[PDB]
């Protein structure tokens, strides 16, 4: 069967989370990793990769390293040319290799058929539920048929930042999120979009999640992200 | 002198092996899972009176192995001698019919670390209830590693602790039999 | 097969104790292969080559003030730091020994019976193990298989001992360890 | 309370 | 197989509402197989044969005067009585709407997004949906599959919508009900 | 006007079907079971509102059927032209995936009142878990009706409503699956 | 609070 | 199996009724409808049957309609030639057909075969106990072979109402009641003999209980008068 | 097969109790196979053979002053004495008896109607079981199968009454025991 | 007189059957198990009320024996004339239909005190449920015995108290079924 | 209470 | 599978029996039968043997009657030549045969091929625990193969009476303790070394549990006697 949905106590409340809400903000505003036909040249580990991938925008990395839940899935991946998409982070992000280094998790996408002739991209409904009922509604694209599930997460985040003030400086105007994902066959899976209780937030362990690199078909599969206000 | 606190760690090519721990007086303290990024504390009441930042061990072993490819190039990829291990097969007390305990496998002077450690019940591989440690220190730079098995003790089940090492021609069988 | 070449590298720092806290001796150690090839001994001061391989390294930390400066006061900083630590559940650590007394299953030489006193699941390691016979210790026939730490903070050890066994006589092991105040005793009556 | 590590240091050339 | 002629009557009582209980008019009326024969609107105060086969009702029942007397105080005695009985559960019975909006899945004319606003379990049926493009109401390309009644006290509709997307856009879909104090919307960010 | 509270009732031969119900706006508010001689609400807790003593029911059905005996001489035996419903297949909400739902099978604009509906999962007759309405009044005089049916979506399953009435040459059978 | 029916009325002949 | 005797939770007590007890008297003393060899004529609905069984006694009916627990029962007896005894009722005995009229539950029978040579009657035992305790034993008679439970059961309480008051105007010296039939092959099951609880007995919906028709062997079944007083 | 030939003995201690305690005989007897051969009757006094196999008993058990001695007092520290001990649960145990009437499943002679009184679970056994035609009681055709004790401390009983049954007769069944301060009546009614 | 409390014992050679035994009236009220050497009520209420010393009856027993040694030997070693028992199987009261109740078989008027009793269910032996009483004391010396069987009646069960003694020339079977 | 039973006598031979 | 341990509830507190524990120690205070290549003479009882065994000791005994569980184990070794070592009692000791009396139970073992040739003991380790801790460990000895338990819990008592003072005239130095037996195929059973709970110790009852014949390999069988001081 599929990931069993959240109750209100399986989610992590912004109210618990004492730290800095910006450090959370900043994984997924106008930032990522994005890269196109290439193939790994390097490993720190056997379960991740590392690719000669430049920071176009300010020249901050030329080397990183994604990490994979488990070998098999770095061996699947080490000699292919694939896509790379993914949410980076500096603090903690270690690793030799023989510029700059940034890390990251999952987020490798065979690249051999798997784009649209022509730069057509794909659009994917994502459905924005504040307290139980649908407040707004839009689509993220991806250039991808069989996109991981992260780089679309990372899109509708972004997204909410902007419009909906998702994450702020200083804690966030909703209580507890979760962006949920249905597949076209009834499977269904669900992060968690809130920061551990406490008073730090971990960066390289909140991003292990997307460890799976998980992939749905982007034409067929939906986007459901439910918020709760702390009060209504 | 009376005490000694080591912190050990290593990194192996091409198996990409890793591993960070300290040790008291030969005893594990804790070492660190590379993996899920966390401190793994021997005995679970330790981690209740002291902590460890696990990203510490990982820095460390970055330049680790910086270092590692620079030592292999300096000397002319010189590569490790396989050196064998000691196989012993013991209970951790001692042996009574229809009484709990535990058989330990103590797997000792070898290197490089690395191993392929299996139990077997009357020929067949056991996996119930089996643990194990991660590779210890030893002065002379060789290593120690224990395997675990819990049982209960009877004139009908034999064991043996298979042992693979790239060291042995063989693979190694450590026979074990109730004879109290 | 796998038949690929391995090349290893340790790195090891050795916080040594003597008289609790009193004197502390640090020693950072790089190893190859199965070859030390750098070191930093508190006592020295500075990183020494043990082997020609080693040699850049020594010179090349040594010039490194910051380093140095760092590696002279760990002494105090890591060692006597972790141990301050660490003191309650590892220094002071005690599990007392479960000792049993009985003959061996051996008993080669008939008119003689080996006894066998086993001492286990207990910590730290140090501990005393003595034979007596009637009240006397036993120099003589004493055998032990030595002390077998177990890999999880406990240790065991038999203590066997030859004997021409009389009707009447005690036979008694006696067992000091850190654990207890007063030395535990388990008799054999023959 | 933490346990502290020591930290490695560089060879020359893996700098 | 069974093909006897089948015979049906029907009797109907009717109460009309108006402005609640202000003006009310009964209806009773009798119908043979889909024929209306014969029937007595309070608005006329006696019975009324519809079709020549209910005549001889008419004639007979105009003849009772108790009957009659019957028939034209039930607007008060019927009609009024059953509203004020069933008032709090009927005419003020409310259940909020749900409401999510989403592409259709049709769209066939390529450069355009045909959008769908859901309506549904919602009560009484009385409801106003209206669509806007960046807060000005469309008239055009709005298009209803009307109301559907569920049969089980709840309604439902879908009101879609045309357009030629633009990025930046905000389509808001509205609804006025009266189980709300302020209208309900759900914006379609193009 | 605002409001209309209907008490429709019939007396079907020679079927010798028989009902008393009330309507509100369109809406059943409840209807006499006959044979058990008892008030049925469309909604449970309407009954903890309002009630209705059923022998009511039955004192008008028996007058009912006495006159339709009488109008059916009067007519010189005038049988009802049997008028086939329009039938209908739809979920009372929108369809998501192994999200629970309702599958509503909609009789209507058909006489007389008597009909055969069976659900059909994957062209096999479902019984689990369904229910139905009696025969609803319209302005026409003709009747409406629903049958439900609670399911699970998936794009697996396939319905079909399956409605016989003797205005029908034929079983009619309005198919519905998974298609959003 | 009850709900009041209207009776039906016996057409002649059914009487 | 059969039916689970009453536990006193089970059963109705006349001190909770507060009615006229003399409505119920009234079904069962000196009160019956009997017809012998007839055939329906006609049918209200189709769980029913009606007969043109006179009251011989007052004249007060000509027309009996019967109602059954389902149309197959009303459609094995609506062609055959039956006998007929139950308890009857007029307040909301509803239906019309094409003379008084009177209405009961099944009490119905076939006719052939179902009799003995030359008027005899079938003796049939009844113990009756009061608190546990068999305080009289009697029989009630029969002229049929296939009697219906309804037959024995108003025979019974026409015999205890004359003889042990069961049933007063006001009350009754009995605070439960329940009548017991045993058959020959260990089946049992038994009526509640005390009018539900509340201010108004509803002659109609207690007789419904006659509603199967419940048939037994008249040379072979036994009955139970279970009784017990207010206090002892 | 096992033919050996078996050879008993039984000892018997018979305390009979008249009036409570007021009288109270001990009758000690030996029995070989079937027969008596010894006894010690307390009214005798001493022991007396009861055939030629016990007279060397009767003889040597004679001659013992101390046994016949306390033979002599166990009238009082034997049977009064257990007696007492025994009294609240045995001589005091009384448990009401089960009455049911119905007629006999034979009732063989046509014009005639054979009642039975079923008695049963009582105890003691001492009961007094009546039949009563109209308030008098029946002398003849009165018949029982006699005081049935089951072994459980619980006694039953059948008795029967051929009647020739005239409507509005009450034939009655009257039953007296220690278990009730009036008498048990169940009634037949013809 | 009114009442009778007798201590009846018993020794059998070569059965080397022993009992001990106190009657009120006919009922027993205790045994001894000479094996577990202890008392053993009739009803168990009766020990909450009284005591008895087991040992009593022991010392007792062996005195019997060695009596009976003697008297076999004064005999001329004359043995006992077996007297066959009279059996009957009744309910403990009257039969119902599904009616839980116990079948009695009373085994009555024999010697010697050795006795084989089994039931029988159609046919089939009986062992749930049963029980049993020791040897009961007659004036005529001889003995009774009680063996119970607890059942529920019904017309489909029949049964047979089958016994076994040296009297009978073969087996005795009593038979039951419901025929009330 | 206890209930106290008589002790059998043993006849002249089996003394 | 064998008898499950005793749980400190399962056990007989001397602190809780006020009789006198002499005469406990009685029972085996250099207190046994032991006879060799005997055969039974006669029988009181179906379940129990007696032989002609004389007490060398004080002449208090010639016939000695051991009762056994049941029949059969007494029909096995009544015409067998055996050997007999067991406690016996004299209080309640009672049976008639046709010179003093004694009585015991179980203590039974064939005599042939069951020695060791050459006056050749065999010794059975013994394992003292006070508070659970081995405090002394010991041997007794046997001259059979197969000795029944009964045998080897005497000798032990015996040791334990003498070097632990194990029974005293009133009151124990322990407050519980039982006997474990641990058979070569890890079948274990064990004895409840103190007293019934009251102020009278029965003999005879207490010695009943030998009843059994237990029958143990005395090469291989070892010995565990686990006591425990009140306080500690």
């Amino acid at each position: 069967e599929s990931q069993p949905d959240p109750m209100p106590d399986d989610l992590h409340k912004s109210s618990e989370f004492t730290g800095t809400m910006g450090n959370m903000k900043y994984l997924y505003d106008d930032h990522y990793v994005s890269a196109t036909k290439v193939k790994s040249v390097d490993s720190f580990f056997k379960w991740d990769l590392i690719y000669n991938i430049s920071d176009k925008k300010l020249k901050n990395y030329d080397k990183v390293k994604t990490e994979l839940l488990n070998e098999d899935l770095a061996k699947k991946y080490k000699d292919e040319v694939v896509d790379v998409y993914g949410s980076n982070y500096y603090v903690n992000c270690y690793f030799s290799s023989k510029g700059g280094k940034t890390c990251m998790y999952g987020g490798i996408t065979k690249h051999e058929g798997n784009h649209f002739d022509n730069g057509n991209l794909q659009n994917v409904l994502v459905r924005v539920y504040e307290n139980k009922r649908n407040t707004i509604s839009f689509e993220v694209q991806t250039d991808k048929k069989s996109v991981t599930a992260q780089e679309l997460d990372i899109k509708a985040r972004n997204f909410l930042i902007n419009k909906k003030n998702l994450y702020e400086f200083n804690s966030s105007p909703y209580e507890t999120g979760y962006i949920k994902f249905i597949e076209n066959n009834g499977n269904t899976f669900w992060y968690d979009m809130m920061p551990a209780p406490g008073d730090k937030f971990d960066q390289s362990k909140y991003l292990m999640m997307y460890n799976d690199n998980k992939t749905v078909d982007s034409k067929s599969v939906k986007i459901e992200v439910h918020l709760t206000t702390k009060n209504g | 002198e009376e005490h000694v606190i080591i912190q050990a760690e290593f990194y192996l090519n091409p198996d990409q092996s890793g591993e960070f721990m300290f040790d008291f007086d030969g005893d594990e303290i804790f070492h660190v899972d590379m993996a899920k990024k966390e401190t793994v504390w021997r005995l679970e009441e330790f981690g209740r009176f002291a902590s460890f930042e696990a990203q510490g061990a990982l820095a460390n072993i970055a330049v680790d192995k910086a270092n590692l490819e620079i030592m292999t190039k300096r000397s002319n990829y010189t590569p490790i001698t396989n050196v064998p291990p000691e196989v012993t097969v013991l209970t951790n007390s001692p042996v009574e019919l229809r009484e709990p305990n535990v058989l330990i496998c103590f797997i000792d002077k070898f290197t490089p670390p690395v191993v392929n450690v299996t139990w077997l019940r009357n020929g067949k591989p056991v996996t119930t209830g089996v643990s194990e440690t991660v590779f210890l220190p030893r002065e002379d730079h060789l290593f120690r590693k224990f395997h675990y098995l819990p049982f209960l003790p009877s004139t009908e089940d034999v064991y043996d602790c298979r042992v693979e090492h790239w060291g042995l021609d063989e693979p190694l069988l450590k026979h074990w039999e109730f004879d109290a | 097969g796998d038949t690929r070449p391995r090349f290893l590298w340790q790195l090891k720092f050795e916080c040594h104790f003597f008289n609790g806290t009193e004197r502390v001796r640090l020693l950072e150690r790089c190893i190859y292969n199965q070859e030390e090839s750098v070191r930093f001994d508190s006592d020295v001061g500075e990183y020494r080559a043990v082997t020609e391989l080693g040699r850049p390294d020594a010179e090349y930390w040594n010039s490194q003030k910051d380093l140095l400066e760092q590696r002279r006061a760990a002494v105090d900083t890591y060692c006597r730091h972790n141990y301050g630590v660490g003191e309650s559940f590892t220094v002071q650590r005690r599990v007392e020994p479960k000792v049993t007394v009985y003959p061996s299953k051996t008993q080669p030489l008939q008119h003689h019976n080996l006894l066998v006193c086993s001492v286990s699941g207990f910590y730290p390691g140090s501990i005393e193990v003595r034979w007596f016979r009637n009240g006397q210790e036993e120099k003589a026939g004493v055998v032990s298989t030595g002390l077998i730490q177990n890999g999880d903070w406990t240790f065991q050890t038999l203590v066997m001992l030859e004997t021409v066994p009389r009707s009447g006589e005690v036979y008694t092991c006696q067992v000091e360890h850190p654990s207890v105040t007063s030395p535990l005793t388990v008799e054999w009556r023959a | 309370p933490e346990v502290i590590p020591m930290f490695s240091a560089l060879s020359e050339g893996a700098t």
